[PDB]
């Protein structure tokens, strides 16, 4: 148990979680466009002028 | 050579509700540009009184 001082380290090894990325890199999912305003169906004269 | 993927990963838990990482976190990456730009760093806000809104993140199909 002297505890002398050893040598200077090769190098570094450095564990650490890797991300998942099967999931992404997908094609994007984006929010589905609301559609334009379309005139509805069934509109009629209902005004007739008088007389 | 791994901050953008902790930013991601930061990301990626914020969005899912993961690891007890709160959905108001701003996770900000300011790069390192080598140009007298934003001072770099990786800095995260968890705290009240910010601002925050939604957007759709369109890699996870989520809010």
């Amino acid at each position: 148990g002297g505890l002398t001082c050893a040598s200077a380290p090769q190098g570094t090894l450095r564990i650490l979680e890797g991300p998942q990325q099967s999931l992404s890199g997908s094609p994007l999912q984006p929010i589905p466009a609301s559609p334009p305003p379309q005139i509805p169906p069934g509109l009629r004269p209902r005004f007739c002028a008088f007389g | 050579d791994l901050a953008p993927g902790i930013a991601d990963s930061l990301r990626h838990f914020k969005v899912l509700r993961e690891k007890r990482i709160p959905p108001w976190m701003e996770v900000v990456l300011i790069p390192m540009t080598g140009k007298p730009s934003l001072y770099p760093g990786l800095f995260l806000f968890t705290t009240p009184c910010r601002l925050v809104r939604p957007v759709q993140n369109l890699a996870l199909g989520k809010e």
